[PDB]
């Protein structure tokens, strides 16, 4: 659900008479959110344990389970529903395959 | 079971009660009044003949109680 | 026609909790679970005319 | 979860003999750190605050020249976290 | 006082290493680099050289002084839930309570009364042991403890009783 | 009716011919709401409307026109302006809500046309700002608050443009 | 500028029922013209580099 | 009509017993406030004289409701006061009201401006003896000379402007017949006739200069809480300033404008110093101060659309005032100090009372249309077609007008209270039907707010 | 305001007089504590105890006002040119953008045409 909201206008930005240091400072940030969502799971969850008390519970109530698992369809049929279903004017994506349709995704990889 | 963090509470409570009291009793004229848009006719729009200018009600057009 | 309708519903049932906040009927541990059974309603009933705008 | 008055003194004393530096046979809980068993004057700062790490992180500057004895130290969280009723 | 103001800084020095390193098996690592560098000086006792090196503790901890550090939870001050989570209630409130009210559950309210009878009670007798201390000002630095076993009560009575439950 | 003009008919008319499925779902919660409760409030609005019976037809609108103008009556006094003052005031509380009927004309063709905007309609769009250039100009809005002494001045002012411009020309 | 295969996809649109996403022969209709189109202004701005070499050399 | 029902209010608490007297005062008064509404409201195109010029209709004054429903009021919250004193300081001090309440109904009735002017200061002769008796605190009469010195001061140039007007121009009296006046040919000579209209109403409407008469009224307190709700109906009670600029003076506004400007740093410069003050009830004087600041723009301006917001203003603002001081008194009755930080805590041991304390404080603000935002944001909409430059000023007044409300609330919202060890009972059925009445009617000016402005709406 | 470096531990000495410092200090505290440490230890009181030094300290604004000021020196006309100055600030701003405005009325209108509100 990221390339159905967040790629389709870094595509979409390349192609504009706009100003070319406010597209070059997108570019960066969007490299750079890899690192603080990896700062979430290498940081405190993967791993060893840091203990952070002698004898601590940790467990699943009924409650958590019925809310997380359906959270589970509008976080991953985002990109069906809502991106099909709404009418769009003028399509984006047509030019640079390297340089404007790759660097969005590559980004995210490097 | 705890003693818990106590409240006044009894002051706090029979506030709320004495105000509610008193708007269920005149809510009953709030009720009729739901009644006199559905028994009583309200208004309907018509070109006035050189009879009468005013009688009782001058000129108000919509509800009962207006008039 | 419907659509006028259906659009006013969901405005209706989050102001019903609010209500019945004011004592009206007393609601002992059900109040945060009331909060709970006004929404999943609510969501169905707007689920219909965005279906209908996609038509 | 609620603590009890006979588990934090348990808590309290594993802590202190997986310590290596004294002696697990040599204090137990009445015998106090400051007399007793054989502890330096830098040594009583960082054995309160490997028994803060495990339970309630609360340790005072006044308070820690006052709290030495294991015995003591056990009374003294409880009393700061409100326990045993 | 000397020993006061090294043991405040090697309280701080310890808390303030966790946050530069991630893994507690690192920590244990310059936990003991930390104390080869202070028992150089302890073995012996100076006045002049002693105190060059508590303005010079100073240095080097300013130097990494600020990345963010760690409280764990409900701490004096620092961040997250210092004065939070517990709301609490006076004790002043729990006799303001009105009749009828006060009658559901009496173990509470009976109980609270024969406590309070007696503390009204060592109010006269705690009043002219206070002044009995030895100061002939009003006080010094803290209050003094109890020397009578059979009235008891030391000075305050409602300084330890009733205080916050969370 | 009569006085608001809007459009003259709506199509709306559905094929459904591309894939087969469970019919349609906005389709089918159309017919089953029909029924459901909108039959049921139908019949109870029914069933009011013919409780009544029984009702008063009223004169509503009242008539008195012109009573002399403001602007032929003059000198301080008040047995004559007193009747022509309260025509001009209430020229001026109608024409508040004369300017809100045709900008509710242009309030219809914004969400009618939608994507159109203002490509189309331009009927409602000229009546628009003809009507509020002679709102400004003759019924103050630049001439402090409300005050039919004034309008005549107003008024006036106007008209001494008129005849300093043409006689130049 | 494309209109008439633009309008195509709104007739899916129109007939859409439950499960609308199946619908790719009018959606690749739209990714045809305006590449085409995207081409045409491409080829615009080549002939401004085109003609610019040329009065250079006069 | 209105008046006689008023006036037979005085017989009544003095033929009473003793054990009395306030029943009667309180229950009587109420069912006088409810025949105000039910034949005021009826107006025209234009609205037509009530009868002979004694008392007179209401053109643009939904005003007078607001002194018919303070006048149970301020008998209720000054049960707590006066009940320690003899039986005979009782019926004193309810009658001081009732002639208060009988002229304070004749100024806004009366369309005048010869006769209004004596029931102008005669509102001053009441409040006087209210305010140098009964004061807690010491320097009454610090206060008390400072209440008359300042505005008898700016209202005694009345007598040679108002009179000075009727023997050129006809005569002023029913201001219906006020179509005489020509405009003003703007002379030297004709500076001091638009100055001494003005500074009347300059000092009891208060500014940045002049504007001290208003603090030392309300840190002094007169008796508990309930006087200061009609130190908040003189504010309100210099609405003469609708009808003079409008007829007496309509071309004349460029002297207007220096008095726009002095007004304009009246916001700023009042609401600084509302942020760091110490006394409770000092943060609501300083409030009162830019609150009816903004009114004095509006006027000033003479545009349609300002009166509307100027109407509005002199509504809100003397139901939401009046409110917080109400909760003021309710803290001075428990701490017996007017002090912000000595008086602290709320929802601990005022569980009911701090969700009152929530509602006034966020009416100073602009909340979904109850009668603030129909009044505050109508005027800064209007000062836009007087000069682009002044939403600038204005902007950051509405940044501080935050500042007043909830500086009030995080200095109580601490549930400490370790000093303080009164306030057992929260509040009594009287004191929550205090904090009810005063915000309950303009919940209900939500769904018609046109009885809350009508200068030709 | 902030130093080089932050103030909280840094020139600290023992020495004698500094010694002696400490106990000036604590003598006051010890002494301020014992009379609030006797008022609110008794369940005869109920009420707000008043402290000497907190109404000092409303009385610091709310009074001392004339006693004051009586060493005006250039101080206070510093005072009054952030104070009165400022009215006069604006009076070359409003007037400059009210003379634009009413030229454009005129001559050349920039008012616009969908205009009616006051």
């Amino acid at each position: 659900t990221g390339f159905y909201s967040k790629d389709l206008i870094i595509e979409a930005a390349n192609t504009s008479y706009t100003n070319a240091w406010a597209l070059l400072m997108t570019l960066i940030a969007t490299s750079f959110t890899a690192i603080y969502s990896t700062r979430i799971i290498f940081f405190a969850l993967l791993g060893q344990p840091r203990f952070p008390t002698l004898v601590n519970i940790n467990e699943n109530n009924p409650l958590l389970i019925n809310s997380i698992k359906r959270l589970l369809i509008g976080s991953l049929f985002a990109g069906y529903i809502i991106s099909n279903n709404i009418p769009p004017t003028t399509i984006p994506q047509m030019t640079m395959p390297y340089y404007l349709k790759t660097t969005a995704l590559i980004v995210t990889i490097l | 079971r705890l003693f818990i963090i106590k409240p006044s509470g009894f002051y706090d409570k029979r506030f709320l009660k004495l105000l509610r009291f008193y708007i269920l009793l005149t809510g009953i004229p709030v009720a009729i009044g739901i009644t006199l848009i559905n028994v009583x006719x309200x208004x309907x729009x018509x070109x006035x003949x050189x009879x009468x200018x005013x009688x009782x009600x001058x000129x108000x057009x919509x509800x009962x109680x207006x008039x | 026609n419907m659509f006028s309708s259906l659009s006013l519903v969901t405005l209706l049932l989050l102001t019903m909790p609010i209500m019945m906040m004011s004592f009206n009927t007393y609601k002992p541990s059900n109040y945060p679970l009331y909060v709970k059974t006004a929404i999943s309603y609510a969501f169905i009933t707007s689920m219909i005319p965005t279906m209908m705008f996609i038509h | 979860p609620p603590l009890t008055l006979e588990g934090i003194k348990d808590r309290v004393l594993y802590v202190l003999k997986l310590y290596d530096k004294i002696d697990p046979e040599k204090l137990s809980v009445n015998s106090h750190f400051m007399k007793d068993l054989g502890l330096d004057s830098l040594d009583q700062v960082e054995i309160i605050m490997a028994m803060e790490d495990e339970f309630g992180f609360e340790i005072p500057d006044i308070d820690a020249e006052k709290l030495m004895c294991p015995q003591e130290i056990v009374d003294y969280i409880a009393d700061k976290k409100d326990v045993y009723e | 006082t000397h020993q006061q103001k090294v043991l405040r800084l090697y309280k701080r020095a310890l808390r303030h290493l966790e946050s530069w390193c991630i893994h507690r098996d690192k920590y244990r690592y310059f936990a003991c680099l930390l104390r080869a560098r202070f028992d150089e000086h302890k073995n012996e006792k100076d006045m002049v050289k002693a105190t060059q090196l508590l303005r010079e503790a100073e240095e080097e901890f300013w130097h990494g002084q600020h990345p963010q550090p760690y409280i764990f939870p409900e701490s004096p001050g620092g961040t997250s839930y210092e004065r939070y989570e517990c709301y609490k209630v006076p004790e002043w409130c729990l006799d303001d309570w009105h009749p009828s009210e006060k009658a559901m559950y009496p173990d509470y309210f009976a109980k609270r009364e024969q406590w309070k009878k007696l503390r009204r009670e060592s109010w006269e007798r705690e009043v002219x042991x206070x002044x009995x201390x030895x100061x002939x000002x009003x006080x010094x630095x803290x209050x003094x403890x109890x020397x009578x076993x059979x009235x008891x009560x030391x000075x305050x009575x409602x300084x330890x009783x009733x205080x916050x439950x969370x | 009716x009569x006085x608001x003009x809007x459009x003259x008919x709506x199509x709306x008319x559905x094929x459904x011919x591309x894939x087969x499925x469970x019919x349609x779902x906005x389709x089918x919660x159309x017919x089953x709401x029909x029924x459901x409760x909108x039959x049921x409030x139908x019949x109870x609005x029914x069933x009011x409307x013919x409780x009544x019976x029984x009702x008063x037809x009223x004169x509503x609108x009242x008539x008195x026109x012109x009573x002399x103008x403001x602007x032929x009556c003059q000198e301080k006094d008040v047995l004559c302006m007193f009747e022509a003052e309260m025509q001009w005031r209430r020229d001026y509380k109608v024409d508040q809500e004369i300017v809100n009927i045709i900008q509710e004309r242009l309030k219809a063709c914004q969400q009618r046309e939608g994507e159109s905007h203002r490509q189309n309609c331009a009927k409602e769009l000229e009546q628009f700002t003809q009507v509020v250039k002679a709102y400004q100009d003759r019924y103050x809005x630049x001439x402090x608050x409300x005050x039919x002494x004034x309008x005549x001045x107003x008024x006036x002012x106007x008209x001494x443009x008129x005849x300093x411009x043409x006689x130049x020309x | 500028y494309c209109a008439h295969y633009l309008i195509r996809f709104l007739k899916c649109k129109r007939d859409s029922f439950p499960n609308f996403l199946a619908c790719k022969h009018e959606r690749h209709d739209w990714d045809y013209c305006e590449h085409l189109d995207y081409v045409k202004r491409m080829k615009e701005f080549e002939r401004e580099r085109r003609l610019l070499q040329r009065k250079k050399r006069r | 009509k209105y008046i006689i029902p008023t006036i037979m209010l005085m017989p009544l608490t003095w033929l009473s017993k003793n054990n009395m007297i306030w029943v009667n005062s309180t229950a009587h008064s109420l069912l006088i406030s409810f025949t105000s509404l039910l034949l005021m409201n009826q107006f025209g195109d234009n609205s037509l004289n009530f009868s002979l010029l004694f008392f007179s209709d209401s053109l643009s004054t939904p005003l007078l409701i607001l002194t018919m429903w303070l006048l149970p009021l301020m008998l209720m919250a000054s049960q707590h006061h006066l009940s320690k004193e003899n039986l005979t300081r009782k019926k004193l001090f309810i009658t001081m009201l009732i002639s208060l309440q009988l002229f304070l109904i004749m100024t806004f009735t009366a369309m005048e401006l010869i006769l209004f002017y004596i029931l102008f200061e005669a509102t001053l002769v009441p409040t006087l003896i209210i305010i140098t008796r009964w004061g807690n605190q010491t320097e009454r009469l610090n206060a008390g000379l400072y209440f008359l010195f300042y505005t008898l001061a700016g209202s005694l140039p009345l007598l040679v402007a108002l009179i000075y007007i009727q023997n050129t121009v006809g005569s002023l009296n029913f201001l219906m017949l006020q179509y005489w006046v020509q405009p003003v040919h703007n002379s030297w000579s004709n500076v001091f006739m638009w100055l001494a209209c003005m500074m009347a109403f300059m000092v009891k409407m208060p500014l940045y200069g002049l504007h001290l008469w208003l603090p030392k009224a309300h840190v002094e307190a007169p008796i508990a809480g309930s006087m200061v709700l009609a130190a908040v109906l003189l504010k309100l009670g210099g609405y003469g300033m609708l009808r003079i600029t409008l007829i007496l003076n309509p071309m004349t506004d460029f002297m207007a404008y220096p008095f726009i400007m002095l007004s304009l740093w009246g916001m700023i410069m009042t609401s600084s110093i509302c942020l760091r003050q110490t006394d409770l009830k000092s943060l609501i004087a300083y409030s009162s101060v830019s609150h009816m600041a903004l009114v004095i723009v509006a006027i000033l301006i003479q545009t349609p659309w300002s009166y509307m917001g100027a109407t509005a203003l002199m509504i809100a603002h003397g139901l939401t005032s009046s409110m917080l001081f109400c909760l003021a008194n309710s803290n001075y009755e428990r701490i017996h100090s007017r002090t912000m930080i000595l008086a602290r805590g709320l929802q601990t041991l005022l569980p009911l009372m701090a969700t009152w304390w929530l509602l006034a404080s966020l009416t100073n603000l602009a909340l979904p249309p109850t009668i603030n935002l129909i009044g505050e944001l109508f005027v800064v909409m209007s000062t836009f077609s007087w000069s682009n430059i002044t939403i600038i000023l204005m902007g950051v007044n509405m940044v501080i007008t935050a500042l007043y409300s909830l500086y009030m609330l995080i200095m109580t919202q601490r549930g400490k209270y370790t000093y303080h060890i009164n306030n057992i009972s929260p509040s009594f059925t009287r004191e929550n039907a205090l904090m009810s009445l005063h915000i309950l009617p303009l919940l209900l000016l939500t769904l018609n707010p046109k009885i809350i402005l009508g200068p030709l709406y | 305001x902030x130093x080089x470096x932050x103030x909280x531990x840094x020139x600290x000495x023992x020495x004698x007089x500094x010694x002696x410092x400490q106990a000036e200090r604590l003598a006051i505290r010890s002494r301020l504590k014992r009379e609030y440490q006797l008022q609110y230890y008794d369940p005869s009181r109920r009420g707000v105890i008043e402290d000497p030094a907190l109404v000092r300290w409303t009385y610091a604004r709310s009074a001392n006002i004339y006693p004051n000021f009586r060493p005006n020196t250039k101080t206070s006309l510093l005072g009054a040119l952030f104070g009165i100055g400022p009215l006069v600030f604006w009076y070359y701003v409003f007037k400059t953008d009210r003379d634009r405005k009413e030229k454009l009325i005129q001559e050349g209108k920039l008012d616009r045409t969908f205009n009616i509100s006051y």
